[PDB]
């Protein structure tokens, strides 16, 4: 439900304002470029302010090439001093793609958020993967526990793939019947449990910010 | 030396028996080696806890294959090197040579078949007899089991043992307190810590095997919780699955010779300690033989 | 006598399922027989088909099945490539370095072993070596003389120019250590290495 009434209108302000600011026609906003200004090694937040709030004036089926450059470069935004405004409109941004492309998005989000500590630290989870373990979701990078706008993103992620798995698991299997009822909803209630003793041990004030 | 220890293992990796002489500069390094040791030996964590092999060679290095080289995968022998294996006299001196060549990598202790008698009834003295000759070589390997540490302690947790416990030991203080450079005597302290077995009972017992005692679970968990113990591993009885847990998971039995006797059909099993105490069971098939 | 097509589409799907076998000679053999699909196999193929268990094999719980998935390693690189073994088999092996298990950290320096000599002088040089200087540091010796032998092995392989600069001060705090065995194997690999 919080991904549908997002889209529910309130007052018309937003096409309103899309009406009279997208009119500017300067097409210099592209994937190419906001990803030129992510790459910057003297990252300007200048830069990226001026994309990502030209960004939010656009629809959603218009911030489809957009959902990669403001994906894989998340981990960025980890970076000890990045505006809260920057979060807030990636965080925003990410919600106008979620009502769209979500089952992409999540892949591409949860591939984000690793540690990436290794190359890739399993840059292959495929939706396959998440449907199966959706615990998988709660692996990020350990910076975003104390990141409240990818907090959002990843509870998100989290309740959806802890609703997708249901279905798989009972898709699974009807395909593989060809009780294990009661073991799939052993199963099902366990990894909720787990999920939410994980999410409570995240809420923890953890002994590096104790002293 | 080393180089020579090393050329000793590489040959009884492949059955080769060593000489009367390498058995002579094996075992009396191996007396000086175990002399320092303490009844309760300190065996840091990783290790693979191994039951009785039994003088089944060949099942050895399939317990080889399956668990690792040693230096690279740490051991702990649970006794029963010997004694109706088809080559019992190459399977005990492959395992002294590796004490000897790394005394940091694997620890090897006295079982209830390290006995003069056990070895003189049931086909070890046979088997030097049969390989050598003469007998010197028996009493040579006798006199070094009399060196063996009865007990392990790996993390002051897991309380690795041959037998099972004694009616006159509460605690490990007395178990590092016992004369243990002696033969093993019919009764006594030493003789329950070689011989013992659990039982599904409510107390102590006698055992059916005529030496040790037999022990429930209340002996079990007063022993755990008197000396600050999670676990007892032990490997005297005879497990057809390779290890079964028992008293509540507080004792398990494994057993490392798979189709014991050769003719049992047992599928033994090794027990391998992480770095974090997290165990993990390898069962593994009898090895072929051609 | 028939083909790797035929192969492939009979007999392929029935070798894919017995390699989870619960006897490990039936998985030895499956990994000893690997080589010969893939020298009839492409690259393409055999990564859409046959690498998850070529990298599954590496975390078995029989160290004989490691061992040959490891010597498996040397004969997959040296036929498909350097670029196949950065793009599939690097990653995963340094997936097994931080691994809390202590036989996986084991099974990665005997990855480390097999590979240099197949990875060639730069790669080996800028990949693998790091790895082995940051684990000599572990608390379990066992993975610390492995660190030491497996330095020797890689030392003639490896560049040069880095030999003396990284690998003798860390063979020297090896040669340092508590434990007899890592400083044996640590001065055989300075003395080897010399
Ligand atoms: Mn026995
Ligand atoms: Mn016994």
């Amino acid at each position: 439900v919080d991904d549908w009434i997002c889209e529910e209108e309130i007052t018309g302000t937003d096409a309103l304002l899309r009406r009279m600011l997208l009119t500017n026609n300067a097409k210099n906003h592209s994937p190419k470029q906001l990803q030129e200004a992510f790459s910057a090694v003297p990252v300007n937040n200048t830069q990226v302010m001026q994309i990502i709030e030209h960004l939010t004036l656009l629809s959603a089926s218009e911030l489809i090439p957009y959902a990669e450059v403001l994906t894989s470069n998340m981990s960025q935004l980890l970076n000890s001093g990045v505006p809260r405004r920057i979060l807030q409109t990636v965080n925003k941004l990410w919600m106008v793609l979620n009502t769209v492309m979500p089952r992409r998005l999540w892949v591409m989000t949860v591939n984000a958020l690793q540690p990436s500590i290794k190359f890739v630290r399993q840059q292959k989870y495929t939706q396959n993967d998440l449907m199966i373990d959706p615990l998988i979701v709660l692996r990020c990078d350990q910076r975003v526990h104390r990141c409240p706008p990818l907090m959002d993103i990843t509870l998100h992620m989290l309740n959806g793939y802890l609703l997708a798995s249901k279905a798989y698991l009972s898709a699974h299997l009807k395909e593989t019947e060809q009780t294990r009822e009661e073991l799939k909803n052993a199963l099902l209630a366990a990894q909720d449990s787990a999920a939410v003793q994980i999410l409570l041990e995240i809420c923890l004030p953890t002994e590096e910010e104790k002293a | 030396f080393t180089k020579e220890l090393d050329q000793w293992i590489e040959q009884l990796n492949e059955c080769k028996q060593l000489s009367e002489s390498q058995v002579k500069s094996l075992c009396e390094k191996a007396k000086e080696i175990l002399t320092k040791e303490s009844n309760v030996q300190e065996v840091r964590c990783p290790v693979t806890v191994c039951g009785d092999v039994h003088g089944q060679f060949h099942d050895l290095m399939e317990l080889f294959r399956i668990g690792g080289k040693s230096p690279d995968t740490n051991y702990l022998f649970m006794g029963d090197y010997v004694n109706r294996g088809y080559y019992s006299v190459e399977t005990v001196t492959l395992l002294v040579a590796l004490k000897v060549r790394y005394r940091e990598r694997i620890t090897i202790l006295r079982g209830n078949h390290e006995s003069r008698q056990i070895t003189q009834v049931y086909g070890f003295y046979d088997e030097c007899l049969r390989k050598y000759g003469n007998a010197n070589v028996w009493k040579y390997f006798t006199d070094l089991f009399d060196y063996l540490p009865l007990t392990a302690l790996v993390d002051g947790q897991i309380f690795c043992l041959h037998g099972g416990l004694s009616p006159s030991i509460d605690t490990l203080d007395h178990i590092r307190a016992l004369d243990r450079l002696q033969e093993v005597p019919h009764e006594g302290p030493m003789c329950d810590l070689l011989w013992s077995d659990p039982d599904d009972r409510g107390g102590w017992g006698i055992s059916p095997r005529g030496a040790g005692y037999t022990f429930g679970q209340d002996i079990s968990e007063t022993f755990n919780h008197a000396n600050g113990l999670t676990l007892v591993s032990r490997a005297h009885q005879l497990v057809m699955e390779g290890y079964n847990w028992c008293h509540d998971r507080n004792v398990v039995t494994i057993f490392s010779a798979p189709n014991y006797c050769y003719r049992c059909g047992n599928q033994a099993a090794i027990m391998e300690l992480d770095d974090t105490l997290k165990y993990s069971f390898l069962q593994f098939d009898p090895a072929p033989r051609r | 006598v028939i083909g790797i097509r035929q192969l492939s589409q009979s007999l392929l799907p029935a070798i894919v399922e017995l390699a989870e076998d619960a006897k490990w000679r039936v998985r030895l053999a499956i990994i000893e027989y690997m080589p010969l699909l893939a020298g009839q196999l492409g690259v393409e193929f055999f990564d859409e088909k046959l690498n998850s268990l070529c990298m599954a094999w590496l975390v078995d719980h029989v160290y004989a099945i490691r061992e040959a998935a490891t010597s498996n390693l040397k004969k997959l690189v040296e036929k498909f490539g350097k670029e196949w073994a950065h793009a599939t088999i690097i990653p995963k092996v340094l997936a097994m370095s931080g691994d809390p298990n202590y036989l996986h950290r084991m099974t990665t320096l005997f990855c480390i072993n097999v590979l240099s000599e197949v990875c060639g002088q730069d790669i080996t040089t800028k990949h693998m070596l790091p790895t082995v200087l940051r684990m000599a540091g572990d608390p379990v010796a066992n993975v610390r003389f492995n660190v030491a032998k497996s330095l020797q092995k890689i030392g003639p392989i490896l560049d040069n120019s880095t030999l003396q600069s990284e690998v003798k001060p860390i063979l020297e705090k090896l040669t340092q250590d508590q434990d007899v065995d890592v400083k044996y194997f640590a001065q055989e690999a300075l003395t080897v290495l010399s």
